[PDB]
RNA sequence: CAGCUUUACAGAUCAAUGGCGGAGGGAGGUCAACAUCAAGAACUGUGGGCGCCUAUAGAACUUAUAACGAACAUGGUUCUUGCCUUUUACCAGAACCAUCCGGGUGUUGUCUCCAUAGAAACAGGUAAAGCUGUAUUUUUU
């Protein structure tokens, strides 16, 4: 078995490309690299980029995305 | 402890019905439940708000997104109540 | 308190029905008490793939229908 | 009327749960547990069963005042005149009880209180076969005897969930007068012994497999149950499981809010002793000794239980029992433990395979059921059958096969790999063995045991009944092997009827005995002398009683108790002597090899090699039964006369049966 | 005053327990309920007469049932009684092929001890034979040196702002509890602490002794007497009026 | 509609209860059992749904209604 | 330290509804009368379905090494025995039977010894007894 926390830790260690989907919001996504870790799914993510979904790119700085509104993580 | 949860647990085995917040009704053999209503079913149909049915083998469902669970009338008779 | 009994669904391909009428696919790798799924990545519902391995949050899950019996 | 008895009418003991619900539950598998409770002689399995029954039911007619009070044990399931008068549970007269768990939800449970005594181990074996979990009840005092070990081994062999009941704490509390610490130590020792006899699975009071019982005084409890009852008020929901885990394994309280694995100097005893055993002791002593008012007050305070004004005036032992009952609530803890033990239903398949052969599952295609033991439950013949798959309806036309004709059938099937329905019968009436009454039912579903009336007359002992609808289905099907009644029989009692006039009657009686008592070989010899090869002395006596009173009522002569002797050879055969109107050698096998035997040609050869390190040619030739038969001349490999030797081997079997 | 503290005041009174008390029904004197210590005292007093074996297994082949069996089978358990046989011994075997000394083997002597233990087996043509008991062993140790919960006669094993239940008890074993324990294992009369009153006639103090196996190194006459008593008892038991 | 002046929800067990929900549906049924988190067990439940005109009716039976989705509970009628 | 249910409390409007209501004894007698205590493990009614099923219920007592007795006598009858030779009076076993010395339980009725109130809950307090409680993903932040 591989827990979610463990996975998160691994991702952090890596510093590989991550693409986050927002909760209750289909049209917008985020794409960055995981820097932080918390007890909840909340993580700080430098080099983030906002993406409008194909139903391309937009300018965006360094961000911490809150745990409550996460959907997807991948790295 | 939650009496509805207990009831649900008891219903384990029976052909229960199950609607979500989305409004998509399921009907089938109840496999397993937990403290939070983390239901599983077997040999289960799935009808959307439109009415188009879709059959499926094994479904798991999370209690938060569950609206209400219909049990057969047999468990009205006994015995966890008193 | 109790762990989600998903040992039957371990290492099987599952259609995770998620918030906003969306869907995810993939083979099941791991899980925890909050129902945060860990699964090998697949296509989002014609169809197109993103990511290698994926970790889905518990709150977002509407359902998870087993593709493999 | 009758002397050996059941209820005989529909004024049955009414039940606290409604029976309809139970019936409904029995429809669906996964919500049925065949328990089959087992132990040594007078461990108290029957007592436990009785207690369970009492818990289930409202007001039972058979239970007098004295029994209710506590004094005499209600031995419920020993319903036979003999099993009463003798004191032994002799036959399988279990129960079907809707029993709740710690999780309030409830499940139907086919208990079977086997005999403890070691000559009815056939009965025990049968119970094991029936049942999917097995409660191994043990006398705390006597501890894990060899018998217990044997039972455990048997259970392991025929795949079953072993949920232990360490019974008769009262004896250590009061009879021995062990200090609480001493008692705890004893318990630990017992547990260790159990573990040792077991192959792998570690049993302890944590995990809810060991169950601490005192079935005379009328309480069973797993530590989990205790915790639920009495350590919820204090300890919050998060650490309750943790607390439970802590309790047993040599941890202490440290006079402080969290526990520690090291020994502490201020406090004396471990957590189990402090949080359970000590409390129990206190309860006991107070019940026996303390001022009544004070005791009542304590109950009101600590356990939150009130003694009735009538119950105060009780006599000591009865009072104690009552107190225990009040404290340790109607035995759900045990049920919970059982459930926990048998949370794996993947064992079921394994068990089935063991019973018959490595099976391809075909549930919807056909009904099939292991007829285990015939019984004379309510005077009339019923048959204790476990429906394994399908549903067995009343008035169904059903094919049956005695396990005698199982191996042969299998062979035939293999060979095959026209409809040859050899025998069959109609199901007259299905009923649930509910101890003293048979509550009747129309259906009978997968994974549950039941009494059926029509089957008995087909077979002798242990049948397989099935209702197919196809050739493919038939092909798929398998046939349960004959029950290995662990105790082999070597107590040879020879009969003759005293009045030859009524030889038919005697024969009938013998047949009945064979049907009912499974651990009974009945050789009808050439000399007009019937021979019974019973298991032991007591068992034999019981059988005789049954015959010479209930299943015949005849004056019958009986020999001195002999044994089945068996011929062998010490050295190897010296003379190569042929026979005419064949020459075969003789030499004993290896002792270890023999023992192994007691407990594909290439594969066989390999096995032989592993066992004794014999020659390969010998292995190749070999083809044994019952012992060993080779075909090891020179010209047999060239010759076709020696080839095709099944018929030849049949002849040998006769020789084996009846030696020189 | 020290040992027999409770009983002394009433023990030797015409009406053994006083009128107008909570320990008996009343002046009708039909029922009684006792406290523990008084009961204990009584038990202690009665050591001579109530001398009974707390071990139930002691009575193996001295059961009423066993006696009955013996009577049926015309088979004296040597200690116990003997009667006229139920059935006349019709010695008409006529040298048959069954039960011959040509046929059977004599490793065991088949004692008549074994007959009444497994009547239906070892005895051939048993008639009106009741079934006997077949029991567990009684490890029950009572301390005679005035000590409390001790492994004496046997051997040791090889190897959040709260407290346990019944905290603030401060003592496991109450001062009266040894006595209580003793009472517990004792037989019918004292086991209980409430009862219906029997007539002085309807108490039997001799009975118990004769039911027991006789104390060894007694004269022959005494043994005979004991046997007679047993016979008298047994007959009474057998034919219920 | 008539009903006694009740104090708590636990005291009015087995009364015929109307139950309003967030989606718009109205579940009528007798309250068999309650929860700390307002989950209700209903005896002979009937779902009344109002689409965007007139009350569409659906008979259910024994039902376990979750507390999250309930808006409020009105007493429709007495027991029996 | 919250909540609801009951007593002990004023003064209420006193409807509303419950519950204690034709609201009135208790303890006992070597006191009665009756009933009933060996039968399909066996109880009694009630309607309904039509001598039997299905719901209601009730149930005091006695029983599993089977009994009202943790107790034990004596008769009568046959049959077999024994001392014996006549019988009674006896021996000891059997089978039926009875008698007796006792026992409960229930209902009345009495006898004795102690005693005496015909109305209180609601709005909620005052005080005390019964149980429950101690916002970051599945309930209410
Ligand atoms: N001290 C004590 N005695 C018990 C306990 N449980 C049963 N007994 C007694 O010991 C014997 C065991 O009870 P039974 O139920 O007869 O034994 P069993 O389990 O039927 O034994 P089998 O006849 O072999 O099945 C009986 O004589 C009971 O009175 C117990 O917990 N403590």
């Amino acid at each position: 078995m591989v827990p979610p926390i463990n996975c998160i830790f691994n991702f952090l260690q890596q510093q590989t490309p991550v693409t986050i989907w927002l909760f209750e919001q289909i049209g917008i996504r985020i794409k960055g690299k995981i820097v932080g870790f918390d007890e909840f799914m909340n993580v700080v993510i430098d080099e983030a980029v906002e993406i409008p979904v194909n139903s391309k790119g937009t300018p965006l700085g360094k961000i911490l995305l809150k745990g409550d509104n996460i959907t997807l993580i991948t790295s | 402890n939650g009496i509805p949860v207990k009831l649900l647990n008891e219903a384990q085995g029976h052909i229960v019905s199950l609607e979500l917040t989305t409004g998509a009704t399921y009907r089938g053999k109840l496999v397993e439940s937990e403290d939070s209503m983390n239901v599983q079913l077997r040999d289960v149909i799935a009808t959307e708000p439109q009415g188009a049915v879709t059959h499926m083998d094994q479904i798991f469902v999370r209690g938060s997104q569950i609206k209400f669970i219909v049990v057969p009338d047999l468990l009205k008779n006994a015995p966890l109540f008193k | 308190v109790s762990t989600p009994e998903l040992k039957k669904y371990m290492d099987k391909k599952i259609l995770l029905n998620i918030n906003g009428s969306r869907k995810v696919a993939g083979i099941l790798r791991g899980y925890d008490i909050f129902l945060n799924v860990v699964l090998d990545d697949a296509m989002e519902i014609n169809n197109h793939q993103l990511g290698l391995q994926t970790v889905i949050r518990g709150n977002s899950i509407i359902s998870l229908e087993a593709l493999d019996a | 009327e009758h002397t050996i008895f059941t209820q005989l009418k529909k004024n049955i003991p009414k039940t606290r749960y409604n029976r309809d619900y139970m019936l409904s539950m029995a429809n669906i598998p996964e919500r049925i547990i065949n328990v089959g409770v087992i132990g040594p002689l007078h461990s108290g399995k029957t007592s436990l069963m009785d207690l369970l029954v009492i818990d289930s039911h409202k007001r039972i007619p058979d239970m007098s005042k004295n029994v209710e009070l506590g004094w005499k044990p209600l031995r419920y399931l020993d319903n036979l005149k003999q099993e009463i008068d003798r004191g032994l549970s002799i036959k399988l007269n279990g129960s079907t009880l809707l029993c709740t768990d710690l999780e309030s939800k409830s499940r139907m449970i086919n208990f079977l209180d086997a005999p403890g005594h070691v000559n009815f181990m056939d009965e025990t074996a049968v119970a094991l076969a029936a049942s999917d979990l097995v409660l191994i009840v043990i006398d705390v005092v006597e501890g894990v005897t060899f018998v217990v070990e044997q039972l455990i081994k048997q259970s392991i062999k025929n795949n079953v969930a072993m949920c232990f009941v360490i019974n008769k704490l009262d004896r250590l509390i009061l009879d021995l007068k062990l200090p609480p610490m001493d008692a705890y130590l004893k318990l630990n020792h017992i547990i260790a012994n159990i573990n040792s006899f077991t192959k792998g699975n570690v049993f302890s009071p944590i995990d809810n497999n060991i169950i601490f019982a005192s079935t005379k005084l009328g309480f069973t409890f797993t530590i989990k149950e205790f915790v639920s009852y009495y350590y919820a008020h204090s300890i919050p929901s998060s650490k309750i499981d943790d607390f439970t885990t802590r309790l047993w394994g040599s941890v202490y309280y440290h006079k402080g809010n969290f526990r520690t694995k090291p020994f502490e100097n201020v406090e004396k005893y471990p957590t189990f002793v402090e949080f359970i055993l000590i409390p129990l002791y206190k309860i006991f002593s107070y019940a026996l000794s303390m001022e009544k008012d004070k005791l009542k007050n304590l109950l009101r305070s600590n356990f939150r239980v009130n003694l009735s004004q009538e119950a105060l005036q009780y006599d000591p032992q009865p009072f104690l029992k009552h107190v225990l009952q009040l404290i340790f609530r109607q035995q759900t803890g045990l049920v919970d433990a059982i459930t926990r033990c048998y949370q794996p239903f993947e064992l079921f398949d394994n068990k089935t395979a063991h019973l018959s052969i490595p099976g391809k599952s075909t549930p919807e295609g056909t009904l099939w059921a292991h007829v285990l033991k015939t019984v004379d439950y309510g005077g009339a013949e019923w048959s204790l059958v476990r429906i394994y798959s399908g549903l067995l309806k009343r008035g169904d036309t059903v094919r049956i096969l005695d396990t005698s004709q199982s191996e042969s059938r299998q062979k035939r099937q293999l060979h095959d790999i026209e409809d040859d329905e050899t025998p069959s019968c109609e199901v007259e009436e299905i009923g649930l063995l509910g101890g003293r009454y048979v509550y009747p039912v129309h259906e009978a579903h997968k994974g549950q045991i039941v009494l059926i009336k029509g089957i008995s007359s087909a077979y002798i002992k242990s049948a397989t009944l099935y209702s197919v609808k196809s050739k493919e289905d038939m092909k798929q099907l398998k046939f349960f092997k004959p029950l290995d009644y662990i105790t082999e029989a070597v107590f040879k009692i020879v009969l003759q009827p005293l009045l030859p006039r009524e030889l038919p009657k005697l024969l009938d009686a013998l047949n009945k005995i064979s049907k009912y008592y499974p651990g009974v070989i009945i050789k009808v010899e050439e000399s007009g002398e019937h021979v019974i090869l019973g298991n032991g002395e007591l068992y034999m006596d019981c059988l005789l009683y049954d015959l010479r009173a209930s299943y015949a009522k005849i004056e019958i002569k009986i020999s001195d108790p002999l044994t089945v002797f068996s011929e062998s050879c010490s050295n190897e055969s010296f003379a190569s002597i042929p026979v005419s109107n064949i020459s075969v050698a003789a030499e004993p096998m290896d002792s270890k090899m023999i023992q192994d035997l007691s407990r594909p040609r290439k594969l066989s050869k390999i096995l032989r090699t592993e066992y004794g390190w014999d020659s390969l040619a010998s292995r190749n030739v070999w083809s044994f039964y019952n012992l060993i038969n080779d075909t090891l001349p020179d010209e047999i490999s060239p010759e076709l006369l020696s080839k095709y030797k099944e018929q030849i081997i049949q002849g040998f079997y006769w020789a084996v049966k009846e030696g020189p | 005053s020290q040992d027999d503290e409770y009983v002394k005041d009433w023990l030797y009174d015409s009406r053994p327990l006083e009128e107008d008390s909570k320990k008996v029904n009343g002046t009708s004197y039909k029922k009684w309920s006792f406290d523990l210590p008084e009961m204990s005292n009584l038990y202690r007093l009665s050591t001579p007469l109530r001398d009974e074996v707390t071990d139930k297994n002691y009575y193996y082949l001295f059961d009423k049932k066993s006696f009955f069996n013996g009577k049926a089978l015309n088979n004296a358990i040597p200690g116990g009684p003997k009667f006229e046989p139920l059935y006349p011994r019709e010695e008409e075997e006529d040298y048959n092929e069954f039960n011959s000394i040509d046929r059977v083997i004599f490793r065991v002597p088949i004692r008549s001890e074994y007959k009444v233990a497994f009547p239906h087996l070892y005895n051939s043509r048993p008639r009106s034979v009741r079934i006997p008991w077949y029991n567990n062993p009684v490890s029950c140790i009572i301390q005679n040196d005035e000590e409390y919960d001790t492994p004496a006669l046997f051997f040791d094993p090889s190897l959040e702002d709260f407290a346990p239940l019944l905290a603030e008890e401060e003592e496991l074993i109450l001062p009266n509890t040894k006595d209580a324990m003793s009472l517990y294992h004792s037989p019918f009369p004292f086991n209980r602490t409430k009862g219906k009153m029997v007539r002085a006639q309807d108490v039997a103090l001799a009975k118990k002794w004769f039911l027991q196996h006789p104390d060894e190194e007694y004269p022959v006459k005494v043994k005979v007497s004991y046997q007679k008593l047993l016979k008298n008892y047994v007959l009474n038991e057998l034919h219920p009026t | 509609i008539q009903v006694a002046h009740s104090s708590r929800l636990a005291n009015l067990i087995d009364y015929k209860l109307r139950v309003l929900t967030q989606d718009g549906r109205v579940y009528i049924g007798q309250l068999m059992a309650f929860d700390k988190h307002m989950n209700l067990v209903l005896n002979e439940c009937i779902e009344e749904r109002v689409p965007k005109i007139k009350v569409e009716k659906r008979v259910l039976g024994l039902t376990i209604l979750r507390g999250e989705q309930i808006l409020s509970t009105v007493v429709e009628d007495k027991p029996l």
